[PDB]
């Protein structure tokens, strides 16, 4: 009978990853790959 | 109220690039008088063919007593 | 820049469609419980959902297996893995070098955007996904990708996602029947799109695609036939009524007109003369059309006959001089014979909303549209088509640059604002962070500190308030009878009605404040700082109410005038964001501008009043001066007396 | 019934039955056998069905085989029975269609003005509804009397 | 022609066509010697024009001939031969009307549509039309070529 | 509506064939004429209230048909009639400058015959009302474009007849 | 409309009487062959586009029809009666998977012949174009699923003609 | 709306990342809730008007609502009240089976508070009515369920606020 708990139930977290940089800072990215 | 009892057959002109659903294009209805004018324009200029009009509600000639 | 808004409202099309989806919609549509055949939809794809989510299990596991499978088979002379993010007799294997990299990273992402996105079909139960995504892609990538090799490529992971399934046939026809719809798909070439052309020449045409309407949720259609079964008529009078008088008036009142019923489920008159005989009925005149005024009513009106709102600032002008000369008879007959009306309801169909997602939609009335069909559209009375039609022909209004809804009534005391859920009213104009507002001085006109600076502070005479100074001595600055107590106090009770509005009750008073500034050891303005951060005010005129109506109303007691724009209330309101209430108050009385209005001795008063506020003052007929918006005739006595 | 409700929605929206429809009809079709049984139970013992709530109904509310009573006398108790026997048979109906379709068709569309024009309270037709499907829920099993006691419900709303 | 959308924007509106609609349909009415000119200099020069441009299109298109392909076969060439001579027909049509509505009717509604059922690429054909009225407009003069041409283009637009 | 330059384009096109010097005359001869089509629709629209009243007074007033008894008597009815003398000539005047008649079999001849008879409004006097409004418009106009309106005001009264 | 199922449920009502033996056993009947209308009917859809285009490929194509003169000639006409072949496939479908004719008639077959006697649709070829969709469906489902579909593609075809 | 499905599928879709295992967790704890939310909601379909009834007798009934002045007072104001609860019931409902209260976002609380303060319906009342409404069907379908479709009933109640 408890099964039927979905909103009721115990919260199940989901991942959300943070977002990074995406392809428009590529060039920066090279600079990156050259700036160590 | 007198009324025109119509059979018209009123194809759409749109199906095609609007992509609605088909519907039955070929109706009898009863159209009251005073819509009847507004409403065989309409249908003429939808390309459609009207086929049987007949006063259906009402006598022809009344002078007094229309509604 | 634009000069009006309609308002934006959060839009959610479908990108999809789901089991539960489509069950719930469908019973929710019609205004019902889901019954016997929602549910048991619901029951079967529950019980189905396990085998579902292992289908997606293996493939999201083996995925990589799956496009290694498929790139090896697609491409030739190289390793199409060194970078991851039934045969068409035009197939050939693409070069991996020659093809190029950016090409073979989209060739790479793009099977295994497939292969997840089948997953996503499998899971949801519908392949709607696949078909929304999919319909059309071809011409999308002809150019720079082999049609032949995506087939190829498909028909190999189809195969290698179906080889992980030799359990029964439940995960293999599953699987495959999923990579069928997706392989027929990509094979099919662009629909073309659906085309909303302009039924007058002041409303633009538009067209959508096709795979846009595919993917939000599709409106049940409802058409009174004469073959229909009983319960297929009461469906469709049902949704009649739904449409015309925005709910089931019978199901809730028993509210109904036998005899038209009876006649359109004869046939005797089409659904369109029914819709036009209901529209006239005097059940649909008492619920919108009496409650409403003219300009009202036709939005109303177009709503529940065309499903759609007014299109342009013509139509609402044609359509208020049709309803002013007719009335509502006459304004139904334009909309129901309409040629609109009969390109998309005809006879037959009951009218329903159009709306995002059954049909291209315009940006000049999205905001209104969006309103005018939500449930909600019958108390709004203030008509949204005209004004916003008008207003986008015309310059920026008289408002606050946050909206009609901040501007407090100018009156003696009380801050009424009108409550956006209350009778709603708003009226959102683009001011940008640089408008300033007209203000009207109370007092001489060229002491309006825009085009005299130095006037501030300029008292203003018979033409404006009444201005209270401490001027005068301060008591004991022993004897009876010094006359220096009753202007002090006369200033004190000014004070307390230019901050509160009006006097307090008994007991309310800040006693300690009194006194130390009939003492002399604080100055008016400080006193008035006192007031202004009293608890009192805080419960009566901060807490209550929204952070910019607070401070909106603040900046008029204390500083006698509305604000000008967006840099005075961006600096309060940043203010209230980091200190809170008593430095917003330090902020108003610290100003600069106090200090040149009003002095250590002045008490605030009345400045400046906006366009609406005197209006609402000097329109009455008791206060309009003769000469005011009129031709005035001299009056000579006849030459012939 | 579900395939017919199925389709109608399927026409309302111009488009095949989805993968999910066609899972619904399969489990209906596949339920149609125990379905079927069920209703062979109802039918079976009708006129035991019929008399028992009948008694029941006359027991519960004596005013109705009282004088001034609907059901006053012999002949009108007569055609009592035999509108409890016609709404059983409905609920026969509803039991193989699996929905209530026929019920709502044959039965209830426009009752309360047919009872209302016959002078009939339709608390009491509800009442004895309500009594055919307790002694029907103790003919049969638990599990079909879930199932008959849907209808039975349905019957009985649509007159309360 | 103008003439008729003229007087369908009269009717419309329920009144006389305005002085600016009756001059354009004398403008209209008087460049119809170069619209004859040209209806005729493409009518007799069909062959040269569809030969030039399905070469030209196969040549864009190879696959279109190879095996798999919608033209492989002679029967499906000779069909794009003559789908190729009827849009050119339906240019001069369109030529001589004055405006867009004898190309649109008879071959652009729809035309998706049908062109999907045959598995003819659409952007195929908008290639076929270009190429078409490329060699179209070789065989006329500059300024029949720069008043035929938008006809050209508004079967490309339409096509897609 | 279906022009003549459109009417020989629809002819060819059901054929299936360019068009050829035969149907090509046809085009030219409507290509000349476009100036005396245009001046005498300019001409009819600047005077079309003018032309109904002239031929009311022409074919119908101080008849039975306007006394007690006659379906033009009562002002809705009278009004009524002068409504749709006033759509025959705009119509004619479509056709007109059309140059062909289809405008008339689809929006004057489509249902109105009937229409009449389930009013009882007279054939004859309407014929009657629009030869009077030809010969108006002729009397205003000319009679070459006098005679190429009456043809379309005749496919008119034969219609109603 | 009505199923199979809702047949003998009207059958039996109409004389008042419980279901009875002539009943059930069709009851049975029918949930015994449901299955059989669930896979076809998914066949069906997963191929309906391409059942048209074979359909009309082997019917209509290079012939009269869509040649100029015929019915089909014109890019617009095309559409139309592809559409049209589209709607018939999808209502037989509904048909077979009730069980029943009652959709057609209610829902198919209502104005129909009427509508297109009055814009000159061929009735012959387009019941040929039906019978090549009964061809190609029955070919594409089976021999089982394609004769008890193509009674209703053959109801529709009478019900035209 | 959206429901448990697309609210997962969206959002592994958002970061381009098959379905993983949080997502496979809430997926299939959806699932196997799926039976006996279906059921619960069969329950309370079957009982609407009962539930109404008690919840209103329990909550509204007797009380200076329902007196002269009281905003149920008349018969059409009783009337919408019930019509309400019913809303708040079936959109409950929809809710749970849809496992998101999204539906309520977009078909309940969009303007709800717009109608009610409009309209001067008082909105404790309707708080206190819906939570005799949440009690009731807890008492019909059981306290697990009852929690599930509370969660709602609570949702909507907080929107009221
Ligand atoms: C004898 C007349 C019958 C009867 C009556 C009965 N009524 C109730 C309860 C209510 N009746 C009303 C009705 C109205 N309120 C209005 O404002 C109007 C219009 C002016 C009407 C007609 C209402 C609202 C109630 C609810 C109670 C409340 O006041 O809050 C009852 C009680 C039912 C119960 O079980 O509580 C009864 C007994 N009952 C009969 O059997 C007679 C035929
Ligand atoms: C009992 C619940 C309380 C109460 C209710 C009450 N409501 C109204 C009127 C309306 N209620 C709505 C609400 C909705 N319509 C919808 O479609 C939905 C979305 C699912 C909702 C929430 C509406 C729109 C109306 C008016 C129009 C209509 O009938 O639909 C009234 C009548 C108010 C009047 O003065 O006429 C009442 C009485 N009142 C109480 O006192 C209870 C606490
Ligand atoms: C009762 C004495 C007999 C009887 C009646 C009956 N009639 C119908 C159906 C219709 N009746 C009408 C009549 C009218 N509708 C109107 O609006 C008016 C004008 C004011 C009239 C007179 C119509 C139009 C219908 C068809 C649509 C509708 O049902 O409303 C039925 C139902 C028929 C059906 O097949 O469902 C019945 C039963 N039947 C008898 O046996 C009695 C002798
Ligand atoms: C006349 C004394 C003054 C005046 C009037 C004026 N009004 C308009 C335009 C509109 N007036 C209305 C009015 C109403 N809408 C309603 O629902 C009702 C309630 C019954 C009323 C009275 C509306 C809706 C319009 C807009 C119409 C439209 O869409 O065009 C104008 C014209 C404004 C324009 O820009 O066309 C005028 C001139 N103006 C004066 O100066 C007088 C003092
Ligand atoms: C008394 C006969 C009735 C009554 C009165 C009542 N009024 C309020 C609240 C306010 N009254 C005003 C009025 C004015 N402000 C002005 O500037 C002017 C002109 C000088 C007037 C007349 C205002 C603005 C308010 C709100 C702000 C404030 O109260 O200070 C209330 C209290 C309402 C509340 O709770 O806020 C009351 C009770 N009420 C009755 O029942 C009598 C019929
Ligand atoms: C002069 C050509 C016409 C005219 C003018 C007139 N104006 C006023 C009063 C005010 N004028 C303004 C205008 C502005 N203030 C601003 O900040 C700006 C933006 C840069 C403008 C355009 C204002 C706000 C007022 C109100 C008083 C104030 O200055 O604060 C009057 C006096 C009206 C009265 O009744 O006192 C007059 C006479 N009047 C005409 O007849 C001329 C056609
Ligand atoms: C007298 C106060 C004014 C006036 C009148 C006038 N009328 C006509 C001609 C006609 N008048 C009518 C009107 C009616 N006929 C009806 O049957 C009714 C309905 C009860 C009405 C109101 C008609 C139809 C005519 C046409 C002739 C006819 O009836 O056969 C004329 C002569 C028209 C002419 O110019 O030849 C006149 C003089 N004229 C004025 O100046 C007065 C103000
Ligand atoms: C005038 C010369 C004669 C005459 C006319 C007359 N007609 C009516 C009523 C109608 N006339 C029409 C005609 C048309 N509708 C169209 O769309 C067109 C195509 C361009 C035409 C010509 C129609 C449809 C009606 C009925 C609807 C309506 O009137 O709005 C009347 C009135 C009849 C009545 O009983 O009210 C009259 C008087 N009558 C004569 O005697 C003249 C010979
Ligand atoms: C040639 C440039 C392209 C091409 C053509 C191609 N077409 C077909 C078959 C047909 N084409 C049509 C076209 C029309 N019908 C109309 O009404 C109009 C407007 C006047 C047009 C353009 C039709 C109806 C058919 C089928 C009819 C029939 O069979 O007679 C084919 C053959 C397809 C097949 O055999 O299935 C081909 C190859 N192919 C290309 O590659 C070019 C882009
Ligand atoms: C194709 C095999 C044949 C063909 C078809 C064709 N039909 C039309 C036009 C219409 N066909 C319909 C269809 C229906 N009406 C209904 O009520 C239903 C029942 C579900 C259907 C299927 C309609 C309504 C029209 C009118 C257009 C509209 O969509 O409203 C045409 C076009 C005719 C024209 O002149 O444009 C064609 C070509 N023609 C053939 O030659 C084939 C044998």
């Amino acid at each position: 009978p408890s099964q039927v708990a979905f909103a009721s139930g115990d919260p199940i977290p989901q991942n959300v990853a943070r977002r990074t940089p995406g392809p428009s800072l590529n060039r920066f990215k090279e600079m990156a790959r050259q700036v160590k | 109220m007198r009324m025109f009892r119509i059979t018209a057959c009123v194809p759409s002109q749109t199906r095609i690039r609007t992509q609605r659903e088909l519907q039955n294009t070929y109706f009898t209805k009863l159209v009251p008088y005073d819509n009847w004018f507004r409403e065989q324009q309409r249908i003429m200029k939808m390309g459609g063919k009207i086929v049987k009009v007949e006063l259906a509600t009402g006598r022809p000639g009344t002078n007094a007593g229309l509604a | 820049s634009v000069k009006a808004s309609g308002g934006s409202s959060l839009a959610r099309p479908q990108l999809y469609q789901t089991v539960p989806v489509s069950a719930i919609s469908q019973a929710e549509q019609q205004d019902r419980f889901l019954e016997g055949s929602e549910l048991n939809e619901l029951t079967a794809y529950f019980q189905s959902g396990a085998l579902r989510l292992e289908i997606a299990e293996t493939l999201t596991q083996n995925a990589d297996l799956i496009v290694s499978r498929a790139a090896n088979r697609i491409f030739t002379g190289g390793s199409p893995l060194s970078y991851l993010e039934p045969i068409p007799p035009g197939f050939r294997p693409i070069n991996i070098a020659r093809y190029g990299p950016s090409n073979m990273q989209k060739s790479l992402r793009d099977m295994s955007w497939f292969l997840r996105y089948t997953t996503y079909a499998i899971v949801a139960g519908d392949p709607n996904i696949i078909v929304v995504n999919t319909r059309g892609l071809k011409e999308v990538i002809e150019n720079a990708c082999s049609i032949d090799a995506t087939i190829v490529a498909i028909q190999e992971m189809r195969a290698a996602s179906a080889d992980y399934f030799r359990n029964n046939a439940q995960a293999k026809e599953i699987v495959l029947q999923y990579f069928d719809i997706l392989l027929s798909e990509f094979k099919a070439p662009t629909p073309a799109n659906k085309v909303r052309q302009g039924p007058s020449n002041d409303i633009q045409g538009l067209e959508l695609p096709q795979s846009y309407f595919n993917a939000a949720a599709k409106r049940q259609k409802y058409a009174m036939k004469p073959g229909l079964s009983a319960l297929e008529k009461n469906a469709v009078i049902k949704a009649a009524y739904r449409q015309i008088f925005e709910r089931d008036i019978t199901k809730a009142y028993s509210q109904s007109i036998s005899y038209l019923e009876s006649q359109v489920r004869n046939g005797d008159i089409s659904m369109k003369e029914f819709v036009r005989r209901l529209a006239k009925s005097p059940l649909y005149r008492k619920q919108f059309f009496e409650p409403f005024i003219n300009s009202r009513a036709l939005e109303l009106a177009f709503r529940h006959i065309l499903g759609r709102g007014p299109s342009s600032r013509e139509e609402v002008q044609k359509y208020f001089s049709i309803v002013s000369s007719g009335g509502l008879p006459a304004l139904v007959d334009a909309l129901v014979d309409s040629q609109e009306y009969a390109d998309y309801f005809g006879e037959e169909t009951v009218p329903y909303l159009r709306g995002l997602g059954v049909e291209a939609q315009e940006c000049r009335n999205w905001g209104m549209q969006q309103d005018l069909f939500s449930y909600s559209a019958p108390f709004r009375k203030v008509p949204q088509f005209i004004t916003t039609f008008a207003q986008y022909d015309r310059p920026l209004p008289d408002q606050h640059v946050y909206g009609s809804g901040n501007d407090p009534l100018e009156i003696q005391f009380g801050a009424i604002f009108p409550k956006e859920t209350r009778n709603p009213s708003k009226r959102p104009a683009p001011f940008n962070k640089d408008t300033k507002r007209i203000l009207i001085h109370r007092g001489p006109a060229v002491n309006n500190q825009v085009g005299n600076p130095s006037a501030v502070g300029e008292f203003p005479g018979s033409l404006g308030a009444k201005v209270f100074r401490l001027n005068g001595g301060l008591p004991g600055a022993g004897t009876s009878v010094k006359f220096g107590e009753s202007s002090t106090q006369a200033l004190i009770r000014a004070a307390y009605r230019q901050v509160f509005g009006r006097d307090l009750y008994e007991g309310q008073r800040l006693s300690v404040a009194e006194i130390q500034l009939e003492n002399g050891d604080i100055s008016v303005r400080e006193f008035i700082k006192r007031l202004a951060k009293s608890e009192l005010f805080l419960k009566l005129y901060w807490a209550p109410h929204y952070v910019c109506k607070a401070i909106e109303y603040m900046h008029r007691r204390l500083l006698g005038r509305p604000t000008y724009g967006r840099q005075e209330m961006n600096q309060y309101f940043d203010i209230a964001s980091k200190q809170g209430f008593y430095a917003v108050v330090e902020a108003m009385i610290d100003s600069k501008e106090y200090s040149d209005a009003f002095g250590e001795d002045t008490v605030p008063y009345e400045r400046y009043l906006t366009p609406g506020g005197l209006q609402m003052r000097s329109a009455r007929v008791g206060s309009l001066r003769e000469d005011i918006g009129q031709r005035v005739d001299k009056e000579v006595t006849p030459r012939f007396v | 019934s579900i395939v017919t409700k199925s389709i109608v929605n399927a026409d309302a929206e111009a488009r095949y039955l989805s993968p999910g429809e066609l899972d619904r009809i399969k489990a209906f079709v596949t339920g149609g056998a125990a379905r079927l049984r069920i209703a062979e139970t109802l039918t079976g013992s009708r006129e035991t069905i019929v008399k028992q709530a009948g008694d029941r109904l006359f027991q519960k509310r004596p005013d109705i085989v009282s004088p001034g009573g609907n059901a006053y006398g012999e002949e009108m108790t007569a055609t009592c029975l035999r509108d409890m026997d016609y709404y059983l048979r409905l609920v026969t109906y509803g039991v193989v269609s699996g929905d209530v379709t026929p019920i709502e068709e044959i039965g209830l569309v426009g009752v309360r003005e047919m009872y209302r024009s016959l002078g009939t309270p339709i608390e009491a037709v509800a009442q004895s509804v309500r009594e055919m499907k307790e002694v029907a829920s103790g003919l049969m099993s638990s599990d079909d009397a879930a199932e008959a006691s849907a209808y039975f419900d349905f019957v009985i709303g649509k007159m309360s | 022609s103008v003439v008729s959308q003229v007087i369908l924007q009269a009717d419309d509106q329920l009144r006389y066509p305005t002085s600016g609609e009756l001059k354009g349909i004398q403008a209209f009415l008087t460049t119809g010697a170069q619209r004859i000119r040209i209806a005729e200099t493409l009518a007799e020069n069909e062959k040269k024009i569809v030969d030039q441009a399905q070469k030209q299109l196969f040549k864009k298109h190879p696959e279109y001939r190879a095996p798999g392909g919608n033209a492989y076969g002679q029967r499906q060439y000779n069909q794009c031969l003559r789908d190729y001579g009827w849009y050119l027909r339906l240019v001069t049509y369109g030529v001589l009307a004055g405006n867009k509505e004898p190309i649109e009717t008879t071959g652009l509604i729809g035309v998706k549509e049908m062109y999907n059922s045959l598995n003819v690429p659409v952007p195929g054909m908008v290639d076929a039309v270009t190429v078409l009225k490329d060699a179209a407009l070789g065989l006329l003069s500059a300024e029949d070529a720069n008043e035929t041409a938008p006809y050209f283009d508004y079967i490309i637009q339409f096509m897609s | 509506m279906q022009d003549a330059i459109t009417a020989v384009i629809n002819s060819a096109d059901v054929q299936g064939k360019y068009l050829d010097g035969a149907a090509m005359d046809k085009l030219k001869s409507y290509f000349a004429s476009g100036e005396l089509r245009v001046r005498a629709a300019s001409v009819i629209s600047a005077n079309a209230a003018t032309i109904v009243k002239e031929a009311v007074a022409k074919s119908l007033l101080y008849s039975d048909v306007t006394r007690p008894g006659g379906n033009m008597y009562t002002t809705r009815r009278y009004a009524a009639c002068i409504r749709d003398l006033d759509y025959y000539l705009r119509y004619a005047t479509y056709a007109m400058l059309a140059g062909d008649a289809s405008i008339l079999d689809e929006r004057v001849l489509n249902g109105l015959k009937e229409t009449y008879n389930s009013l009882g409004v007279p054939i004859s006097s309407t014929v009657q009302a629009i030869q009077a409004i030809k010969e108006v418009t002729a009397s205003l106009v000319g009679a070459d474009a006098g005679k190429e309106m009456g043809v379309y005001l005749d496919y008119i009264c034969s219609g109603l007849s």
